[PDB]
């Protein structure tokens, strides 16, 4: 079944690398959960995102070993275990991001020390990013899968159907603008909290240093951009047109690069 | 007043010249020969937790297994270290507490603070709670230390220039000590129970004669306020702590200090200072975060208890000598075999 | 362990159940330290041993302490009030001639050791009087301060020129004394102000607002 | 034993300039902001000048702001106060005060009623 | 008066604490060297007790 | 003025439902745990059920199990239980006891007036071989307890409760471990033993000490109740 499909699609130097980079973003991870070294217990929420990283980090690799050769050498099944377990991770890693964002939000708009224990919240949050990145990785291993409505399979993904790889980006775009309305508000609380107080230290670096840390939400956008458009283009693009595919294996690494810049922007700069 | 105060210059004069003559040499030359102690070190065997703010002082009691402490939260809490249980938690009026002590017996607790009030509470109750029976109040000052002789008297330290001496019964002060300058910040009772210390803040421990309440020796060697006192388990020594980075060994046959304990790379001043159950290891807690243990006879440095991450207030340690309960201002206790 | 022991780790565990209740009921009010001088005024701000007040803005409880009845030397009792939210400060602006020690007084506190975290919401009581005294009178600050001459403005403009020079004094000490750290927030209140408590509802609101920014490692 | 002694009072008529040395003792001088107040007749103690460790941080009261100079000698452990244009007003006991503890930048009761390091002072009038 | 009167308590005190008699300082420190090394087999903290005898582990 | 007074009980025709109450009063009620404690006419005492301070563990004997319920009123003084199909072997008197576990307590503490009513194999069996004392006023006397399983537990507690009955009162504490005194008891009375075997001693007898005395275990949670010694004359 996977040939038919893989042709009806169509279809060293870089494994090398690519291997190298995912080591050391196992390595980088696996540094900050032995940091938690020392405890002070939102740092369960980092924990979380290094958690995601980590089975990132193995997945890509189980992926890099397997696909290379072996795709015509699994089963089907097998195979959507294999290229789920990415969105399980990857899923799970934009939401524990999103999740963060609403703790932090959350944190600054009400009138009290971080110190009240809020505890109902911190599960909810961490549970609700894994269920979801569970249910969308393993949606299509059950249905909307390709395998006999044969028109509508997606060229970078030669059996997940074109109708979940554009779910995805739906979800993804209500990440994207939910992240980016919470760290507006942020700023705009801080603005506004502080001509009232109307101390010296706003129209200086209390907001003119809050912005720049906000940016670095930018940076998360960057990697995750150039994957998802290209995951657009097939839900638009005929099947043997847009010869734009066969190199998606670089914006799948340059998703891996922002899964590596997740620890630096986070727990580094603490 | 300046023929008085001449008549004080050369009295003080001759004092130091009598001090100076009965000096043959230091006891650090004594015992330079002694056997020295190895590194110890002390692990955390059981942690503490629930006070949800600053830890003031904490007291052990007669047996080595029960612990009560205070802090600002507004409770007073009290501890089965071998287990880590909460045997009593009691409730107090005001939130501001500074002292806490158990009494010899272990039926009741004595606490004070800002209020200017000694309150003691009754433990073994016939209605199964924790209730004030006494609320001892005067001293025009805030309160520092207490001391429990038995079940009918103690002993209280103010934050005026006054110790005082109460009858928990009929409440009113039996004897008053005043011969300090500054805030007393500490107190130490004798084995006998019939001398105790008093370290003031005015870089002077005085003596106290429990009977006929009037000072019988002053020391003078420190620089700044004292923050701690303690007496050697044999009776006829005692140890400071001040606020200039440095332990003193003070000795009360021969009124001198006779060493003190001090480092180059410790600046801040000591908080708590408690000795061993040989007398040998004087640990003293810093403002540092930490709590160093001296050779109370070289004067070295054997160790170094690094667990907490704020100051260390509290530091005692178990008639038993088996264990040594350090509270520190991030809520927290700790032992230390 | 044995039937005696379970039911007293049992009890241990109510006893931390009601400990971890009354401290969050106790966490949802914020506690301020009042400190001023005698002719400061500073008993009466706010409209409605130690003095204890209790007053609500906005659904949120403001606890205000006022330690009477102590010696003068402070320098041992001051480090039980290092949780404390501020440290309000009342100064009285109309007295030149004991405006240098108030002045001394807030270095002081200022540099604490302890009381670094602490931010200080300064209110400079006695502005009507100090306007009437600038207005009308012989009474120049000059003479008390000898920087008042050459200070230029940056009601008529004697009065705002006093008001803000005697501010400028008070910031000086505040600004080049901390990174960041701890605040301080000039108020001008007279005797019969009424807003003295949503200033420090604001002030209040802010200071824990940085204190939430810190910690994140937001800011 | 932390007894400070100063010197240097007397009469002096308006204009006239006077030093007062406090010459410290048992304790390390090098370790201590050490101040200057006064008190004048029938009022309260006015604190009068600062200095640092090292002199590298000194400050004045605004009264006698560029009229009085400080100085501290450690090699003889001593602190100098001289004042150069005497008036009527600078008539006081002065006394020579000693920050708490080591190492701090705060002097917290050095101008309070009574304070354990201080010294006995010197009596200086002006104009008889 | 309230200086005399303090001064003269003072003058008091120090013509009481000059009348005592103090033994030698190398005896002192003989005596508590004597007392640290006879008391030192029951000490719990200069040298560790074997883990069975330890109450809290 | 510790006080607690039972009421609810009187002739009930067998397979019926019964409801017993215990008000409080003087101590702090919600701090205590509570016992339902049955005394068969002419036998010893029996434990019946027991309920926590919150109402967190609740406990029942062999006998009884799936037919009582016991409860408690925390913001009032009430202790509840609640019998469904009575047999004709629930006759007897019930008391409620009090007792508080914390280091050093005394369990067991005050014993109710009582309420009169007419209609395992692995627990420890207490025994005591004697049944009647014949003594005299200013003589001591032993009464001795044996256990089958070692009541020694690895904390260094053994734990053994002597009580006493007088006749015509409910049973009061004497000694509520192997040797701890309980309060208000004069310094006559002692407690000794091993493991195994314990005794009680009684030194300067005088006339007031006539009556049942038993032998509780507490290391298992179903509490075994000695047969009783009687001392009389
Ligand atoms: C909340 C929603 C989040 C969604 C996140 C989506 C992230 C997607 C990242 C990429 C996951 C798929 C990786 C698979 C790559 C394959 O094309 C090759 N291994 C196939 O090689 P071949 O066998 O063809 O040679």
């Amino acid at each position: 079944t996977l040939r038919e499909h893989y042709q009806y699609v169509g279809k060293t130097l870089t494994t090398v690398l690519f291997l190298v980079i995912c080591s050391f973003i196992v390595l980088e991870n696996l540094m900050v959960l032995i940091a938690i070294w020392k405890n002070n217990k939102m740092y369960f929420f980092i924990g979380n995102l290094a958690l995601c990283d980590l089975l990132a980090g193995i997945a890509y690799k189980v992926n890099i070993l397997m696909s290379g050769k072996k795709t015509f050498s699994l089963s089907p099944t097998v195979w959507f275990l294999r290229e789920g377990s990415m969105f399980v991770a990857l899923g799970a890693s934009t939401c524990s991001l999103l999740a963060i964002a609403i703790e932090r939000h959350l944190t600054m708009i009400k009138m009290r020390p971080y110190d009240a224990n809020k505890r109902h919240r911190v599960f909810l949050l961490i549970g609700m990013c894994w269920l979801i990145a569970f249910t969308l990785g393993a949606l299509p291993i059950l249905g909307w899968n390709c395998l006999h409505n044969l028109p509508d399979c997606s060229t970078i993904l030669p059996l997940y159907s074109k109708k979940y790889i554009a779910f995805c980006i739906s979800i993804f775009t209500a990440i994207l603008v939910t992240i980016v309305i919470l760290y507006a508000r942020i700023y705009f609380l801080v603005k506004s909290s502080s001509r009232k107080v109307a101390n010296h230290n706003n129209s200086e670096r209390s907001m003119a240093l809050l912005r720049t840390v906000v940016i670095v939400v930018s940076v998360f956008i960057a990697c995750w951009s150039p994957l998802f458009i290209l995951f657009l283009i097939d839900v638009a693009c005929r099947v043997q047109a847009c010869p734009i595919l066969f190199k998606a294996q670089w914006f799948i690494v340059l998703a891996v690069l922002n899964s590596a810049m997740n620890p630096v922007i986070y727990t580094l700069a603490s | 007043l300046d023929q008085l105060r001449q008549e004080a210059e050369q009295l003080k004069n001759q004092i130091r010249d009598a001090r100076k003559a009965c000096a043959d040499a230091t006891l650090s030359q004594i015992t330079n020969n002694i056997d020295p102690v190895g590194r110890i070190q002390m692990r955390t065997r059981r942690t503490l937790r629930g006070h949800l703010a600053k830890i003031y002082a904490m007291h052990w009691g007669t047996d080595s297994r029960l612990l009560v402490s205070a802090s600002q939260d507004g409770k007073l809490i009290i501890w089965d270290s071998y287990t880590t249980n909460k045997v009593h938690a009691i409730p107090l009026r005001s939130s501001w507490v500074m002292t806490c002590a158990y009494a010899p017996s272990g039926n009741y607790v004595a606490c004070g603070g800002l209020d200017n009030i000694c309150s003691i509470y009754n433990l073994k109750t016939r209605e199964g709670n924790v209730r004030v029976s006494r609320e001892l109040a005067g001293h025009t000052g805030y309160l520092s230390c207490c001391r429990f002789l038995d079940d009918n008297q103690i002993v209280t330290s103010s934050g005026d220039t006054t110790c005082a001496l109460w009858d928990i019964e009929t409440g009113q002060q039996t004897t008053t000590f005043t011969g300090h300058t500054g805030d007393v910040m500490s107190l130490s009772l004798a084995p006998d129970t019939r001398l105790f210390v008093s370290g003031a803040c005015d870089a002077s421990a005085k003596l106290w004669d429990v009977r006929e309440g009037m000072c019988r020796q002053t020391f003078t060697g420190h620089e700044s306020d004292i923050n701690a006192i303690c007496f050697f388990p044999n009776g006829n020594a005692f140890a400071t702590g001040s606020d200039d980075a440095t332990c003193r060994l003070f000795d009360l046959r021969a009124d001198q200090e006779l060493m003190t304990y001090s480092h180059d790379n410790i600046i801040c001043g000591i908080t708590s200072v408690s000795f061993s159950k040989s007398g040998r290891l004087l640990l003293a807690g810093y403002d540092d975060f930490n709590c160093n243990v001296w050779d109370a006879l070289k004067a070295d440095r054997a160790g170094v208890l690094a667990g907490h991450d704020n100051r260390v207030s509290c530091l005692g340690v178990t008639d038993d000598g088996m264990a040594v309960a350090t509270g520190s201002w991030d809520s927290f206790l700790k032992i230390w075999n | 362990v044995s039937a005696e022991d379970k039911a007293a780790a049992e009890r241990s565990k109510m006893i931390d159940k009601n400990l971890r209740e009354d401290g969050e009921k106790a966490r949802r009010t914020l506690r301020l330290l009042l400190l001023g001088a005698d002719n400061s005024g500073k008993s009466t701000i706010v409209k409605q041993g130690i003095f204890e007040t209790k007053f609500q803005v906005d659904k949120v409880n403001f606890h205000m302490f006022d330690v009477g009845g102590q010696r003068d030397e402070r320098r041992k009792w001051i480090q039980c009030f290092n949780d404390v939210t501020a440290i309000i400060f009342v100064v009285d602006s109309s007295d030149y001639n004991r405006l240098q020690e108030a002045l001394n007084d807030f270095k002081s506190i200022w540099n604490n050791r302890w009381l670094r975290t602490i931010s200080v919401i300064l209110f400079l009581n006695k502005q009507d009087l100090l306007a009437e005294k600038v207005l009308a009178g012989k009474s120049k600050i000059e003479d008390y301060f000898p920087e008042f001459a050459r200070y230029t403005t940056p009601e008529d403009p004697r009065v705002t020129r006093a008001k803000y020079f005697i501010r400028k004094e008070f910031v000086d000490i505040s600004t080049a004394s901390g990174d960041g750290r701890h605040i301080c927030y000039p108020h001008f209140t007279c005797a019969v102000d009424t807003e003295n408590a949503r200033r420090i509802f604001n002030d209040c609101k802010d200071i824990i607002l940085q204190m939430n920014l810190k910690e994140y490692n937001l800011v | 034993q932390v007894q400070l002694q100063e010197s240097g009072g007397g009469l002096v008529q308006p204009g006239g300039s006077l030093r007062l040395s406090c010459a410290a003792s048992g304790f390390t001088f090098s370790n201590y902001k050490m101040n200057w107040v006064r008190q004048a007749p029938g009022k309260g103690l006015e604190w009068v000048s600062d200095i640092s460790q090292s002199g590298a941080s000194i400050s004045y009261t605004g009264s006698v702001k560029g009229r009085f100079t400080i100085s501290r000698d450690n090699a003889k452990n001593t602190l100098y106060l001289q004042m150069n244009s005497l008036k009527p007003e600078d008539t006081a006991v002065y006394y020579c005060a000693r920050c708490p503890a080591p190492f701090t930048r705060d002097c917290f009761d050095v101008t309070s009623t009574t304070y354990a390091y201080r010294g006995q002072g010197t009596q200086v009038t002006v104009s008889s | 008066t309230a200086s005399i009167a303090q001064a003269r308590k003072l003058v008091e005190q120090l013509k009481m604490e000059a009348n005592i008699d103090r033994i030698k300082v190398s005896k002192a420190a003989a005596d508590l060297m004597a007392y640290c090394e006879a008391h030192a087999k029951e000490d719990p903290l200069l040298t560790p007790v074997p883990a069975s005898e330890n109450p809290f582990r | 003025d510790v006080q607690l007074v039972e009421s609810g009980g009187g002739l009930v025709q067998p397979g019926g439902s019964r409801k017993l109450s215990c008000s409080a009063s003087g101590f702090a009620f919600s701090s205590f745990g509570m016992h339902w404690v049955r005394q068969a006419p002419e036998k010893g005492l029996e434990w019946v059920a027991y309920i926590s301070s919150g109402s967190g563990t609740i406990y029942y004997a062999d006998t009884v199990k799936g037919r009582f319920t016991i409860s408690r009123d925390d913001p009032k003084n009430t202790l509840f239980l609640q019998m469904t199909s009575l047999r004709s072997e629930d006759t007897a008197m019930y008391y409620c006891v009090r007792s508080i576990y914390y280091y050093g307590s005394s369990p067991f503490d005050f014993w109710g007036q009582g309420t009169t009513l007419t209609v395992g194999g692995s627990d420890i069996v207490m025994t005591q071989a004697t049944s009647s004392v014949p003594v005299t006023p200013g003589e001591s006397v032993s009464i001795s307890c044996r256990s089958s399983k070692s009541l020694l537990h690895s904390n260094g507690n053994t734990y053994l409760y002597w009580f006493l009955q007088r006749p015509g009162q409910s049973p009061q504490l004497l000694i509520y471990r192997m040797s701890n005194l309980a309060s208000g008891v004069p310094d006559r009375f002692s407690g000794s033993g091993s493991g195994t075997a314990f005794t009680l001693t009684i030194s300067r007898l005088e006339a007031e000490d006539v009556g049942v005395y038993y032998c509780m275990q507490h290391l298992e949670y179903p509490l075994t109740f000695g047969a009783g010694t009687k001392l009389e004359l």
